[PDB]
């Protein structure tokens, strides 16, 4: 039969099959329960929205917000995601299909083997595995030894892989992503006097980042080119019927990734992040990650962020380095396509956990079959 | 308390509220927040004077509602 | 023969040694024969321990040919053809860190059952004694066992003075393979002695720590890394266990007469071995190795003493979980090499 | 003259020592040659020259000195002072004959030039000396990165400035002209006290003008009030090309903002004029027939004369250094 | 120059060593090579019953004046 | 009660609102209607015209300042004022423009349209070029407007424009944009699709200036470069255009460029200006506007004053007036026209159409 493939990262969850060179449902992981008895009071059999429709009733029905940082936190309200994903979305059976997880950089020993048990426990999967979303995101490039900058909502990370093993001492995590930036330049947009609300009057503003937003290369150069041209700016209609500009804060959001001072962090972006998880990492593998870095995610979307990130670790780091950045246009999923293909390959067959070795070794099986 | 202007070379004029104390780096602290100018790119010219960032608005006899100059140093290429 | 397709890939896998041989050839047998064979399996853990492989190899090979009624068919065609050349690289040996470093926990795990840390106690003296330049015993009792494992690991203080006179006599410490090119600590995670950057399992891993880079000088005149070329090791041949002689043979002198000497005297040797690889400091034939030879054995066996050199039988959980780990890295590479056999294309 | 050979061992000795240490020693056409080679940068011309020198004439001259001269035979823009006096001797020599091929009006004419090239804030002036002159062509830096910029752009060389941002502020000084903050110096030079700017070398260019320009000494980096001056000057030009010294006039304006500019603590000889000696700078000045001698002197004796006393007090004495701390070394 | 502190080896060997409270192990290890000629990779600091660490100052570690540390050196003998 | 001001023009139309500085949309004078029936998903008008094209077959109402077919006129002021200004046409007064010698059954459906179609409570028609001379401060004088398709030279005596005097030169912009395509084809350039003409229009309208002297600087380009800057074109392309950049404007100098038999723009205005009274010459010939997009290289200015004088009775003062605000005169012409309170007055009242017919603006619009 064909398999399942689900990367449940940060804010949305990107769901479909194997073999599949998309996913076919990325939808939230958001889930709304009742605020109060009155709006269960109503018709139902059902308790909480799930999904995509979560957000659009939310003020009757209140909601929470699992997985944002990568780590899952509510095991309850994740098997409600998971639920949405093989059931009342992306219709087919968990029983008769076999499943593939993406775990965030670093997932506790612990938060895996409840997915071990929830995909067993309670959705009958006739096999399954969980990995990193990196490794993925690297398979993807065609890679298997290289440095990963997985960027989602909530949490970036840079991560080194040497053989489809992230080396744990060197995983850096930065928690800041794509929601500190559509908050950025919602608030430097709300200066512009082109104010927006706090509450989904923002999304307006996540368009603006996606669409008409790039990583300046020298961002001095850029803001000089803003205050003597009018060639920076660019125009965005909002839905309801106003046209806006932008300039400046086009250049500015991004930058909370490279500079991220902006939020008033005090971390460091993104290429001091990789440089320090480069380097903690011995000199004999160093080489082949400066010249194999793979920006992932969909904050490392944005463009020009490849030419960004080899003048800024090319600045960082030895004279005597090559620094390849590998920024596939697929980054926005490629901890899917590349989590598609592990499941597609012909080699996987063994690694599924089988609900065979499930019933008899328990969901700290994960440890011993998973890596 | 007064509020000064600063034009750029595009034309286009920033506010800001300050005092007859406040240093020219508070100014150009001002500027960095309210339009992201990193403060050192910043010049800031009233009266064909660069200005000082160790001194003030009255050591300059910045006030009322003044309009101050700024170019951007572009540096680094 | 179904799930036998995995022990084939593992097969084509060019990094098989004769450790990742044996972890699979017994799991297909176990996982394909079930009988009359748990003499087989007790057997070959004594002898994988023993880093005798191709004795080893030699029962597989045959098994595979008595219950060849029993095997699946074309697994011998490449399980053999694969044993003429099988060799082990001890650089790239982590089969057996992980091995050993599991057998290290679980040789820690028999000492505090035996509790009776009095030995530790009463060696507090032949230290003393025996070497004179540091801060005198343990300053306190030992109690726990953790603090054992820092008075054994202060045995390394008395170094290049009272043991250079028993590090000669030695046919072998000579033959070192070490180097002086003295690369420095690197972060790592995998536990003992395993690699820093080769994989663990989830539940192995024990916190990041700044662990040495030792390598080794292949220009040596059989030394280890070529006489042995199983034994995975960091850096070679111990060098403080001619320094534990130094204590323990007195102390066994002292205290020859009493009773349990042998029960407070595999204590020591045993805490010895284990806590050295599951701190990292060496290999079980890097410390045992050293206490094979014949001059070291002298005093032991004249004390009628023996050494079981941290032996045990139920290894099975150790052999266990190193299969897996074989297998997890052996179709790791399948996947990578059709990964990469499919890039391009 | 065994103290001109034991003064090249110890120090970090670099290609401006070499030569006038050398000449110093020799001289102890051929000389005003290398005087005219000085001070255009061209060391490697010299350098072998002169070692062909010293075996054109070995008459009398000692042969421990061919044997080490020959054997000895870098210089670091971050450190190299034996430059630093030279020019800042240039400066003030340039200085003195401008004042002594004098003006009347030629700054005052281009005043007209800099109220309408650029005055969207700038003072607009409104000069009866040569420091008022300065004054005036010194405010050219108030024509910044605007007008400046167009350019600045069909600039081959200016994207090698090896100038970095970290600014590390003003260090106080009592050296006058291109200068180094503890530098030695004579009693005779120092200037009353000031602060002056510190800047560094960003040295992750590539191709930086420090890398490849490794004789002229740091100061800023290359210069770039200059395209401003240029911006001022093609005006001037303009409006008086049909006047028949304004050959003369340009040569002055341009001879004393090298001139200002190497004795205010701003630039090199070179990190102004070799950003004026690029193609299309001079196709300004060579089309209206205003050929740059860009501040090249005849009587170059003054400065060289001194810098290789300067050497000496410095080349000898790291040589005492070493002796006290061999000395007290052995104790 | 300001604190004297001396070098006990197995000979009985007192050596003599002018250093500061800041100087690192390191340090002191390489005045150890530029008085006996043992490089400092031999040698193998102690004091207080411990093997100093490289990167560690005299005032990590409490060796003050007129203090007695100890040198063993290494046979690594390749 | 805010009035609209709309310039229909050959090109963009360009509309807004009576009051302020600039207009609100400037989009395209281009309707859409598809070719086959991948319709299965009315009309696409303006940028989503151009954008939505590979499916569209595009009909351009406006390409020389008459209105032609006005089934998709009808759609150009639709989107003008339902979807651009985001306006009801209904409710708010309009100020439409018109081009010069206009036919007069072709402003008598705009009339018809408007009161019948959009039920503007008021209009009134303008001539573009009335307009231009309007918001330089003048009420006679002559206008040159060249905007997108058509160039037209037009005499105006105290805010009447002189039919007689008008004439038009069908060289402009849409003329220009596609020479400089040309002569940079034959460069080593290429320039071939209506996206990569796009770009030749931002070469054009940003690097290419008027000389005083055309073999004067063909001179100063074949012995200097200082004339050659750079382009980059979006998708990594630098190019050089040197003597290129001048060689487009003045094919609006020597019609003759082109392949046009005609006279350039500063010998159609001799013409203009003495096919009136002796007495009005004085007064054109010091209030000449250059307005336009295509008026608008620098030193197209300066040019005309120099051709102009020579083909001039020397005693007669040229004055060549080009505010900096030259692309946009026509509508901040109206923008000031229609905000004028004495104004009011001159609106056809929707309900004067109704019983005079369209027939009206005859009588009112002039």
């Amino acid at each position: 039969i064909a398999a399942l493939v689900i990367d449940n990262g940060s804010g949305m969850c990107k769901a479909g099959f194997a073999g599949d060179d998309a996913p076919r449902a990325v939808f939230p992981s958001i889930v709304g329960r009742p605020r109060h008895q009155g709006v269960m009071v109503g018709m139902g059999q059902k308790d909480s929205y799930v999904g995509d429709e979560a957000q659009s009733k939310r003020g009757i029905l209140t909601l929470k917000y699992p997985i944002e940082h990568g780590i899952v936190t509510n095991w309850d309200d994740m098997e409600k995601i998971w639920h949405h994903t093989f059931y009342n979305e992306l219709r087919v059976a968990p029983e008769e299909h076999p499943v593939l997880l993406t775990e965030a950089p670093l997932n506790p020993k612990a938060n895996r083997e409840k997915m071990t048990q929830i995909m067993f426990e309670t959705f009958n999967t006739p096999a399954m595995y969980v990995a990193i979303q990196a490794v993925l995101s690297l398979y993807a490039s065609g890679r298997t030894t290289g440095i990963v900058m997985d960027s989602g909502d909530g949490v970036t990370h840079t991560v080194p892989i040497y053989e489809g093993y992230a080396l744990p001492h060197a995983i850096l995590r930065l928690d800041l992503a794509g929601r500190d930036l559509t908050d950025y330049l919602m608030k430097i947009l709300t200066e512009r006097g082109y104010s927006f609300t706090t509450t989904a009057e923002r999304e307006i503003v996540r368009d603006i980042k996606e669409k008409l937003c790039y990583v300046a290369l020298d961002f001095e150069q850029e803001m000089a080119t803003a205050a003597s041209s009018s060639s920076l700016e660019k125009s965005y209609e909002l839905p309801d019927g106003q046209v806006i500009t932008i300039g400046n804060e086009r250049f500015r959001c991004p930058e909370a990734l490279f500079q991220p001072s902006f939020l008033g962090m005090e971390s460091c972006g993104i290429h001091e992040t990789t440089f320090n998880s480069i380097m903690k990492c011995d000199v004999d593998i160093r080489k082949d990650l400066y010249a194999n870095t793979v920006l992932s995610g969909g904050t490392t979307m944005y463009p020009g962020i490849a030419d960004r990130m080899q003048k800024e670790i090319t600045a960082l780091a030895p004279s005597t380095m090559k620094i390849k950045i590998i920024a596939p246009p697929e980054r926005k999923y490629s901890v899917w396509i590349g989590g598609s293909i592990l499941a597609s390959l012909s080699t996987f067959q063994q690694m599924w956990i089988s609900k065979q070795e499930y019933d008899e070794s328990g969901p700290s099986i994960v440890h011993r079959k998973c890596f | 308390s007064m509020q000064i202007f600063v034009k750029t070379l595009t034309g286009k004029t920033i506010t800001l509220e300050v005092e007859p104390s406040d240093t020219i780096e508070n100014v150009k602290a001002k500027i960095q927040d309210k339009e992201g100018i990193p403060p050192d790119q910043q010049r800031l010219i009233f009266a064909g004077k660069q200005l000082e960032d160790g001194r003030t608005l009255s050591d300059y006899n910045i006030q009322k509602e003044s309009t101050l100059h700024l170019v951007l140093r572009l540096r680094g290429g | 023969q179904k799930i036998e397709l995995s022990i084939s890939l593992s097969l084509d896998s060019p990094k098989l040694d004769e450790s990742d041989f044996i972890l699979l050839s017994v799991k297909y047998l176990e996982k394909s024969l079930g009988k009359e064979f748990s003499g087989f399996f007790e057997d070959i853990e004594k002898l994988y321990f023993k880093q005798n492989y191709k004795e080893a190899i030699e029962k597989i090979l045959d098994f595979c040919k008595k219950n060849e009624s029993l095997l699946s068919e074309q697994v011998v065609q490449r399980l053999a053809e694969v044993a003429p050349r099988l060799k082990s690289n001890p650089k790239d040996n982590e089969s057996r860190r992980l091995y050993e470093t599991l057998y290290a926990d679980h040789l820690e795990s028999v000492i505090k059952q035996e509790s009776d840390l009095s030995v530790f106690n009463e060696l507090r003296d032949s230290y003393n004694a025996v070497k004179p330049e540091y801060a005198v015993t343990h300053e306190t009792e030992i109690k726990t066992l953790d603090e054992a494992k820092q008075f054994i690991l202060s045995f390394v203080m008395l170094n290049d003075n009272v043991e250079l006179p028993l590090k000669a006599q030695s046919e072998r410490y000579p033959k070192k393979d070490r180097s002086r090119e003295e690369l420095g600590n690197t972060p790592s995670a995998n536990p003992g002695i395993m690699k820093p950057n080769s994989p663990n399992f989830t539940d192995n891993l024990v916190p990041v720590r700044d662990v040495p880079k030792i390598a080794i000088n292949e220009k040596v005149a059989g030394g280890y890394s070529k006489t042995k070329p199983t034994t995975p090791f960091v850096a070679s041949l111990s060098g403080t266990t001619y320094s534990l002689m130094v204590v323990l043979t007195d102390y066994i002198e002292k205290h020859k007469t009493d009773k349990d000497i042998e029960k407070k005297v595999n204590q020591i040797i045993n805490l010895w071995i284990s806590s050295y690889i599951k701190e990292g400091y060496h290999s079980y034939s890097e410390v045992v190795d050293v206490l094979t030879e014949p001059f070291l054995q002298s005093i032991f066996d004249k004390a009628n003493i023996k050494l079981n050199y941290g032996v045990l039988d139920d290894t099975h959980a150790e052999f266990r979980k190193a299969q897996d780990y074989v297998f997890g890295l052996t179709i790791q590479s399948a996947m990578h090499h059709e990964l990469q056999e499919r890039f391009k294309n």
